[PDB]
């Protein structure tokens, strides 16, 4: 058992490879703060017809 | 070489609009970072000037 939590953990390690791969996401963020506000603009326009 | 000039000129206002972008939404972290970007394009773009003046 305990073997195999030390293999488990090869998951676990996967997990933080793809949190290191967002971090180039992050710099790229600006990105999302563009496209959030354009879609409450457009349903504020939608809501308000 | 006027084209690379008005590419390069073009990119600093990009970037300018990216820094007023991350000040309004309080990275100004972001902000310094492309001003850094601005300033080494307006620095190639004096190189670049210099070379179409010659030409």
């Amino acid at each position: 058992f305990e073997r195999m939590e030390n293999k488990v953990l090869d998951m676990e390690a996967t997990s933080q490879a793809a949190g290191e791969l967002a971090g180039f996401g992050i710099e790229n963020q600006f990105a999302q703060l563009e496209a959030s506000s354009g879609v409450e603009d457009e349903l504020a326009a939608l809501k308000a017809s | 070489t006027e084209q690379r000039l008005n590419q390069d000129t073009q990119e600093a206002k990009k970037w300018e609009d990216r820094a007023k972008l991350a000040l309004t939404n309080g990275e100004e972290n972001l902000a310094r970072e492309a001003l850094a970007r601005k300033k080494s394009l307006t620095d190639t773009a004096a190189a670049y000037q210099t070379q179409l003046a010659q030409q």
